[PDB]
Parts: structure tokens; C-alpha cells; sequence
């Protein structure tokens, strides 16, 4: 289990909105529109999103440059 | 370069106590096997004891008999406690009858030829009527460890019959274990030590079978150890 | 009536209700845990996640309707303690004590 | 040859027996002999004295 998300924090300081980002590529991800970046550890999909975040390949602005693309 | 153990003296001092000795212990190995010894006794020896009842005229663990004093519940309690070794078959169907007034002892059980009453004196119940009579059909498992009733309940298998009162099955005959490492001197060496395996059960396993299956356990475990695949 | 007053509306509607999907019972020592980790039982785990089990099993195949779930959860056969353990992994439950007096209640 | 060894046990489950249990060993030796030989002499070792009592087969 993902016991800290201060490095995910430490990407985006408000520690608020995080999770509405988490929450959107989580659920971009449970309801199979789209597809994990990072290789799944038998995780479930919340904390592969936060998994994502920490990794830096998943912010806000690639959600939307990706959604418009 | 080496010593090794033997196997020596059995000193039987009752039925139920007994010690057993073993003389050529290199050092350190005594409080090794003492407590690997300890262990696997107290803890894996398969023995047989009784897994349910039928009594005739009783529905229930709960009513009573006429004539008797003991609740059958309490009934149920004595025979928890009754010793019996069997040496063929795994389950047996032993037949309690009694008439009169006395104590049904375990003695009173229909001699069977495969059927060893370890305690004949062991009381059972006690009559108090000159006509009331006792019938019974105790049925003998043999197994290891300790199951209750209710988690054998899951596999009920039919228990249909409300005649039929469970028990719960202390498969285990081994009572009680020390060990004591003390200077075993023998007579070209200086520091060698013997231990002393000092055990008391109800009088059902005897000793060398005991220590040779808790040997054998404990070597096959290391034998799975010896190989190791690291494929 | 209707609207003012305790009985009526806001004063009892928004205020204090019982929720659904919680549990409650004793609490015990648990040495070997890790600090972020709390030991559940059995039962209750199948009691609280009843739901997910139906959801997964359908998905794994193992029922070919919710009907033969429940069948299947009231057997209790390994595949639904499997299943169970499989839903279980990542997913958190929130601990909470009568008396809340502050946040970390 | 082994500087330091130690053990721990913890919970493991076969699917309906939850009171079972898993070893897991750390073992730091001096270089000399590695840990996968070390444990085998250990284990036989601790055989050859057991070996004079079992004899079921």
C-alpha cells in the first residue's frame, strides 16, 4: 500500500485539488476509457493514479491538452 | 569430527510418568532438542478419543434420565475425559450397558478385541433405581490436535438423528513435558552433557513411539530444507 | 408546521442520520500490525463489502447473475474469500470512536 | 562465518486456515561461504544428530 502521498503533494501545493485530479485520472482509468502509464503492482486504481502523480507524468494540464487531443 | 546421540535408558517409573534419557550430546545441542522436542510433543501427537454419543432414551444434551443423578450434559463431561487406545481401525463403536444400582465405571465397556480401556476404574455415572437400566454406543476417531463440535459442524453429513450428541475432540495424549541438560560424564571427554525428557501423559502412547515420530517430524521438515531450488 | 419547527424540516432532516455500509465492535491489540493497517474480521469484511464481491464475481464470471451471487456468498466457497481478498487490497476504511472530540477521532 | 541472523514469522492463510505461518530469515555472513550453503550445512547439521531416532521411512 501507498502509505504517503507527500511527494504528490509536494507537485501540486494546494494538497486539495490533488485529489480532483487524482479523483478524474482514477476514474478516467476504472471506467476503461483509457489506460495505466505506469505498471500495475496488483494495485487498484486509486492508488495507481496517485502512483502516477508522484512519477510526474499526469498533472491537470496534460489531463486537458490530452482530452482536447 | 563429530559425537552423536544414542538412544539410551527408559526408566518407566509409573504408567502414566516417564524419562527418557539420552547420554552423547554434543555441546550446545542440548537446549536445541530439548525445546524442538518439547515442541512437536505437546503439540502433534495423533491420538483417539470419542467424537459422539447416543443414548436411548434422551433426546437432548439437556434432559435427564430417571434413575441417575448426573445430568446427561455431565455424562457427556466424564466421557470427554475416558482413555482408549485403539490399534486397527480409525472408528470404533463401543457399547455401555448397565442395570442396577452402582457406579458404571469405564471397566463395564463390552470387551472388544482391537480396544484397550486404558483406566478400568474410571467412573462413568451412577445408578440409583434397582430397575433403571443404561444403554449407550460410544463411537471412537482417531486425529491430531484439538476440533470442537461447531467448527465440524459446517460438514453436518446428515446428523439427521437427534439421538446423536457431539462431543468435543481432545486428540492428544500428551499431558505435560520438561527436559533437563545436565554434565554426562563420560569417561574420555570433559564437557559432554545428557539430556533427561521427563513426560507424563494419560497412559496411551508409550515413550519411544512418542519421541521417535516427534524425531521423525522434525527430520522431515529439515529434510525439505536440505534442497534448495533456487530455480 | 411543515417547514418551521424541529419536527418538521431542517432542525431534524440535515442533522444526525444513520448511514448504511458500517460496522461496529470491539477493538483488540494486534502487536504484528504495521501502522497503517488495522485487523479486520472475516465476517464482517464480507458483511460490509457484500456489494463489491457481487460486483467482482459478476465481472470474473464466476456467477451468470446476481441470484447465483448471493447463493454463492451464503455457501462462502474459496473463490469468495479470494475474491474478497482480491477487492480488499488498496481500498481503506474510516475508523471512528463515540466520542469525536477531535479530528483525528 | 555469519555476522549476524535473525527471523521473522508472521500470519499466512491457505484459503480457509488462517493460523499458519510464514519464515522469513535475513542473514548477513562475512563473505567467505554465501547464505544458500551456509543454511544447507546448517540444516544438515542439524539432521545428521536427529538422524539416530527416525527411522519411520
Amino acid at each position: 500500500a501507498r502509505v504517503t502521498v507527500q511527494d504528490a503533494v509536494e507537485k501540486i501545493g494546494n494538497r486539495f485539488d490533488l485529489v480532483l485530479v487524482a479523483a478524474r485520472r482514477a476514474r478516467q482509468m476504472q471506467v476503461g476509457g483509457k489506460d495505466p502509464l505506469v505498471p500495475e503492482e496488483n494495485d487498484k486504481t486509486t492508488v495507481i493514479a496517485l502512483r502516477e502523480i508522484e512519477e510526474g507524468l499526469i498533472n491537470n494540464q496534460i489531463l486537458d491538452v490530452r482530452e482536447r487531443q | 569430527e563429530f559425537l552423536k546421540p544414542r538412544l539410551v535408558d527408559i526408566e518407566q517409573v509409573s504408567s502414566t510418568h516417564a524419562k527418557v534419557t539420552l547420554e552423547p550430546l554434543e555441546r550446545g545441542f542440548g537446549h536445541t532438542l530439548g525445546n524442538a522436542l518439547r515442541r512437536i510433543l505437546l503439540s502433534s501427537m495423533p491420538g483417539c478419543a470419542v467424537t459422539e454419543v447416543e443414548i436411548d432414551g434422551v433426546l437432548h444434551e439437556y434432559s435427564t434420565k430417571e434413575g441417575v443423578q448426573e445430568d446427561i450434559l455431565e455424562i457427556l463431561l466424564n466421557l470427554k475425559g475416558l482413555a482408549v487406545r485403539v490399534q486397527g481401525k480409525d472408528e470404533v463403536i463401543l457399547t455401555l450397558n448397565k442395570s442396577g444400582i452402582g457406579p458404571v465405571t469405564a471397566a463395564d465397556i463390552t470387551h472388544d478385541g482391537d480396544v484397550e480401556i486404558v483406566k478400568p476404574q474410571h467412573v462413568i455415572c451412577h445408578l440409583t433405581d434397582e430397575n433403571a437400566s443404561i444403554s449407550m454406543r460410544i463411537k471412537v476417531q482417531r486425529g491430531r490436535g484439538y476440533v470442537p463440535a461447531s467448527t465440524r459442524i459446517h460438514s453436518e453429513e446428515d446428523e439427521r438423528p437427534i439421538g446423536r450428541l457431539l462431543v468435543d475432540a481432545c486428540y492428544s495424549p500428551v499431558e505435560r513435558i520438561a527436559y533437563n541438560v545436565e554434565a554426562a560424564r563420560v569417561e574420555q571427554r570433559t564437557d559432554l552433557d545428557k539430556l533427561v525428557i521427563e513426560m507424563e501423559t494419560n497412559g496411551t502412547i508409550d515413550p519411544e513411539e512418542a519421541i521417535r515420530r516427534a524425531a521423525t517430524i522434525l527430520a522431515e521438515q529439515l529434510e525439505a530444507f536440505v534442497d534448495l531450488r533456487d530455480v | 408546521d411543515m417547514i418551521k419547527g424541529k419536527q418538521g424540516r431542517f432542525r431534524q432532516n440535515l442533522l444526525g442520520k444513520r448511514v448504511d455500509y458500517s460496522g461496529r465492535s470491539v477493538i483488540t491489540v494486534g502487536p504484528y500490525l504495521r501502522l497503517h493497517q488495522c485487523g479486520l474480521p472475516k465476517k464482517m469484511a464480507l458483511e460490509l463489502f457484500k456489494p463489491f464481491i457481487y460486483g467482482k464475481l459478476e465481472l470474473r464470471g464466476l456467477a451468470t447473475t446476481i441470484k447465483a451471487a448471493k447463493k454463492m456468498v451464503e455457501r462462502e466457497e474459496a473463490v469468495v474469500w479470494d475474491i474478497l481478498d482480491e477487492v480488499i487490497r488498496e481500498h481503506p476504511v474510516l475508523l471512528n470512536r463515540a466520542p469525536t472530540l477531535h479530528r483525528l477521532g
